[PDB]
């Protein structure tokens, strides 16, 4: 899947 | 054939990331890049290349500044005009300005420029392969995009069709020790280097075309 911030 | 994997990146093709601030010029810093990497494959030598020429002088091929634009359009300036500045010259200030081009100071230039054709993800992969970092178009017009962090980015929302934001493919790659599965285009981005994964994102490969990446994607012939 992906990481988002921070 | 064509390799596992690719990143311009580790071969000196590609300049840091940029940042185009609040002005519609991603195409430009999608050409310059690609310019960026076919001079230094023609000269061994990487040298910035100015966005703000192509804001302020290629509005004659179609181009709108700050407004939006094209990269293909942008090499057909280069081509018409017979070179373009380098970054350090001829500074980014990020709003439409007076053309201030001066041909004593270019250090690019191209012919014109290769389409990527057809529109499929294995072409763009044998152009990415074989020529350097290739100009593409994306829809990056998601919420999700902007606050990318690090990962494969898939957003269900994306358009392959619709498109509204030009960037770069430096490479593509995959996860794990398996070449094809988790697979990724390595894109470089210009909202500078604290967007994303360092200003760059790892967008999904061989997932139908994700947002748009092989749409329209082209290289320029230096
Ligand atoms: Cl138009
Ligand atoms: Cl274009």
């Amino acid at each position: 899947v992906y990481e988002k911030k921070p | 054939d064509l390799p596992k994997s690719v990143d311009w990146r580790k071969k000196g093709y590609v300049t840091p990331v940029k940042n185009q601030k609040q002005c519609g010029s991603s195409w430009a810093f999608s050409a310059t890049g690609a310019l960026e990497g076919q001079m230094f494959r023609k000269t061994g030598k990487l040298v910035s290349l100015s966005e703000q020429n192509l804001v302020d002088c290629s509005r004659p091929q179609g181009n709108q500044g700050c407004n939006g634009g094209f990269m293909a359009r942008a090499f057909q300036y280069v081509k018409e005009n017979g070179g373009l500045d380098s970054e350090e010259s001829y500074p980014y200030v990020a709003v439409d300005e007076i053309c201030k081009y001066r041909p004593e100071n270019s250090v690019a230039q191209d012919t014109g420029f290769t389409v990527v054709a057809p529109g499929k993800e294995k072409a763009l992969m044998k152009a990415v392969a074989t020529v350097g970092p290739i100009s593409v178009a994306m829809d990056a017009g998601h919420s999700s995009f902007q606050f990318y962090k690090s990962g494969i980015y898939f957003e269900p929302d994306c358009s392959s069709k619709n498109l509204d934001h030009g960037v770069l493919v430096v490479g593509y790659g995959f996860e794990g020790a398996n070449s094809q599965n988790s697979k990724y285009w390595l894109v470089k981005n210009s909202w500078g280097p604290e967007w994303g994964s360092n200003g760059y994102v790892k967008i999904a490969k061989d997932k139908n075309n994700h947002c748009g990446i092989a749409t329209a994607a082209s290289y320029p012939n230096v």
